[PDB]
């Protein structure tokens, strides 16, 4: 009963796990992720990590070499080592039940691998734990909350005073690239409250 | 990525509503990936990017959730001190540190490995060096370190039964994301989560610190900081990437503002056109936000005062008359392939002579390009993600405002001149750009519609399917890549929630090494484009009544 998982798949095909521990339903929500998008995924692990190359060749060397320059791998181990046990459970839940079906399709590759494999000529192995963090950290850390221009800005900032003076030059960045408007539309009204922080808007820093 | 929670306040035949399109591109396989999990604590139904462990749309019979990228600045860059005498050192709080660093070996298929350096100070990796200055810069993140803390805080949050409970996992995501709420009493509720730096005085967000020591982030900032509201007097949340607050600033990147100008506005407007919205009121605020052009409100106005002294026979008058008869919807003409109205035309040709006349001509070359994009800039295949208003729109809009605008004009990008002439040259530009593509009969333009493709290519531009995979819709719509809908104890039913979304192309990716697709390859494609949905089950009584298949494993851990 401990081990007992149930899969049902509605009628548009998605899954809904049953379980009774963490590792188990976790197992079955990778072993279904494996049946419905393991190309996808596999795919989505090398654009992770940078391990495109391997399979597509030279014309994704400088993207596996930036991705992997964004990141420090043995940071994202150190966190996994620090889990609990049911924190781990989830990770490790998830690649193990994604393994369980990826052995099913290298045991029977001519009915069960996906066709994109034999196209793009390779075949699928294993995952672990740091693979299942990695798919998060690059498609939603590193896609949605990595953003920043500042040596740009700084290259814009310094041509502005090149152009109209340092003083002018500094309020025409700040026409451009304003810290804050008052007039933007804010999903907080401000009858509910405001945001308590004030913030220099002259690059004080190297002031 | 768009959201709307309607509260009890404003709901009709429901206590709250909740309506999220997460725009992530469009993708084949689709980008999110539909589940349920049921035991260990869990009790959820919803879809997800990447099937992450955490379902980031859904529902778990009590609450619903779901986000959009936050934007606020939470990364900053350290401008490291090098010295030739001393490769791979920097100085920091008055010595010379050693920097760490990692070699890394790409393998490549049919070709020669090669093998880099990666480097890494205390302030994070290093993005370039400059050994003319003897200068590295580090790229430093609030959320360095909590990466899997996030990724838990998003898969804990689903079993928060309660606000109080589902804003202790929010304050465990570190990453800058809204994150929604709503439940079945009707409360709803919002969190602009993430780790954000407590900088030191002085140190403006925008621009690179030194990175020696002194200007140092003191430490993160407090939850309590974090923007947020619970059961707003509003009574409802509306997002589309715009700021979550007053006085609250945005992502440091020079393309990316928030001003007068916020296509948020187009869903403030649905929302409040009417007292109470219905689930289907709601629903189809996503058709309506999908077709609005965005930059007609912004503008009509100015376009309108400049040509308000023209004869009629003037074409520069006609162009606006066209406009101010257009609410700004678009919608394809039966060839699917031009829209009934050419106003996104007028105001594409119109907007691109603006900003080369104005805020192009203001700035430096080659900054002056990060200005001259109008919106509307596509590929054949069509957008690759989301419209909105561009930056140098965004700086226009400021400038036509006058003093209304809040922003110190520093910079007359007018020029000296009138800016009725202006607008008025660019009308001329305009006329004569699209009277010489289409001829000078305005009502029988039928211009270009945008399509949207659901790409073999990931979005890092990486193959997860063949090239003949692709998907092609032949309308764009300005829409979530899915959307998804729950509905808090609706007055049309006994069940406490009703859910439903959409996943296109289908659920499963799979195809057998025969080329045989799977049955749910390919059966939420018409729904997409028709603006249709499906049920989302819950309990088990209903997934036993939906069942297609099922399978029961025996595992040992
Ligand atoms: C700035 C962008 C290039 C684009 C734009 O605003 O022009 N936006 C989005 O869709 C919004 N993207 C998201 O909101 C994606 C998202 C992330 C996490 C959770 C939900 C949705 C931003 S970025 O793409
Ligand atoms: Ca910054």
């Amino acid at each position: 009963s401990s081990s007992e998982i149930k899969i049902v798949r509605d009628e548009y095909g998605m899954p809904h796990i049953y379980a009774n521990d963490t590792w188990h339903l976790f197992y079955g929500y990778g072993y279904v992720v494996a049946q419905d998008r393991l190309f996808q995924m596999e795919m989505a692990r090398r654009s992770t990590q940078g391990t495109v190359a391997e399979v597509l060749g030279k014309d994704f060397v400088k993207f596996d070499k930036d991705i992997r320059r964004n990141y420090w791998p043995d940071a994202i181990r150190a966190q996994i080592a620090a889990l609990s046990p049911e924190d781990m459970s989830i990770l490790q839940g998830y690649a193990d039940g994604m393994n369980a079906w990826i052995d099913k399709v290298n045991t029977n590759p001519e009915t069960l691998l996906p066709k994109q494999f034999n196209t793009f000529g390779f075949t699928p192995k294993r995952w672990e734990p740091f693979d299942v963090a990695m798919i998060f950290v690059g498609t939603m850390a590193n896609r949605f909350s990595d953003s920043t221009s500042e040596i740009d800005n700084l290259a814009l900032l310094t041509a502005l005073k090149d152009k109209y003076g340092v003083s002018q030059g500094m309020a025409v960045f700040n026409q451009l690239k304003w810290l804050v408007n008052p007039s933007a539309p804010t999903t907080i009204a401000v009858q509910e409250s405001n945001y308590p922080l004030k913030f220099n808007q002259q690059n004080s820093q190297t002031a | 990525s768009n959201m709307w929670v309607i509260g009890k306040s404003k709901a009709q035949d429901a206590k709250a509503i909740m309506v999220n399109g997460p725009q992530f591109g469009w993708y084949a396989p689709a980008y999110t990936y539909g589940i349920g999990l049921h035991g260990a604590g869990y009790d959820v139904t919803g879809n997800t990017p990447f099937a992450y462990p955490g379902l980031v749309f859904g529902h778990n019979g009590v609450i619903s959730w779901g986000s959009t990228a936050g934007f606020g600045d939470d990364v900053d860059i350290f401008a490291e001190r090098l010295s030739a005498e001393k490769p791979g050192y920097y100085l920091h709080n008055g010595k010379w540190v050693k920097m760490l660093s990692r070699e890394e070996t790409i393998t490549v298929k049919n070709g020669q490995a090669e093998t880099f350096t990666v480097w890494r100070t205390v302030h994070g990796n290093i993005l370039q060096t400059d050994q003319t200055t003897q200068t590295a810069y580090a790229k430093s993140r609030a959320w360095d370190g909590k990466e899997v803390a996030s990724l838990l805080a998003w898969t804990h949050q689903m079993k928060a039964k309660n606000w109080q409970e589902w804003t202790q996992q929010a304050a465990k995501q570190a990453l800058t994301i809204n994150w929604y709420y709503a439940d079945v009493n009707g409360n709803i509720g919002y969190v602009h989560t993430g780790a954000y730096p407590d900088r030191q005085s002085g140190h403006d967000p925008r621009l690179p610190v030194p990175g020696t020591g002194k200007w140092d982030w003191k430490g993160l900032l407090p939850f309590e900081m974090n923007p947020k509201v619970y059961n707003p007097q509003s009574g409802y949340i509306a997002n589309w990437n715009n700021s979550p607050q007053k006085d609250y600033p945005a992502s440091d990147l020079f393309a990316f503002l928030w001003g007068g100008a916020d296509r948020v506005t187009e869903i403030d407007r649905l929302l409040e056109q009417k007292p109470r919205l219905t689930a289907d009121q709601a629903w189809d605020v996503i058709r309506q936000t999908s077709r609005q052009d965005l930059n007609l409100r912004l503008f009509l106005p100015t376009l309108q005062a400049a040509t308000s002294g023209l004869t009629q026979s003037d074409p520069r008058r006609q162009l606006v008359e066209t406009l101010t008869r257009w609410d700004g919807i678009n919608l394809l003409n039966d060839d699917g392939k031009t829209w009934q109205q050419p106003g996104s035309a007028i105001l594409n040709v119109w907007l691109t002579s603006m900003l080369k006349r104005t805020v192009v001509a203001a700035v430096p070359m080659p900054f002056d390009k990060w200005y001259s994009a109008s919106g509307y800039e596509t590929t054949q295949d069509g957008p690759t993600g989301s419209l909105n208003i561009s930056v140098g729109a965004k700086i226009l809009y400021e400038a036509v405002q006058g003093d209304k605008s809040p922003i110190p004009q520093a910079v007359d990008l007018f020029a000296g001149k009138p800016q009725q002439e202006v607008v008025l040259a660019a009308l001329e530009d305009t006329w004569e750009t699209l009277s010489k593509r289409y001829g000078n009969n305005v009502s029988n333009w039928k211009t270009p519609a945008m399509a949207l493709t659901f790409r073999a290519n990931n979005f890092f531009g990486v193959p997860q399917a063949a090239a003949e995979e692709t998907r092609h819709q032949a309308e764009y719509q300005n829409r979530g890549t899915e959307n998804d809908m729950i509905v808090f104890s609706p007055t049309t039913s006994d069940r406490p929630v009703l859910a439903w979304d959409v996943v296109a192309p289908g659920q499963s990716g799979f195809i057998a090494p025969d080329g045989t697709v799977d049955k749910h390859y390919e059966d939420q494609l018409k729904m997409y484009e028709n603006f249709g949905r499906k049920s989302l089950w819950l309990t088990k009584q209903d997934v036993e009544a939906h069942k297609e298949s099922q399978e029961v494993l025996h595992v040992q851990r």
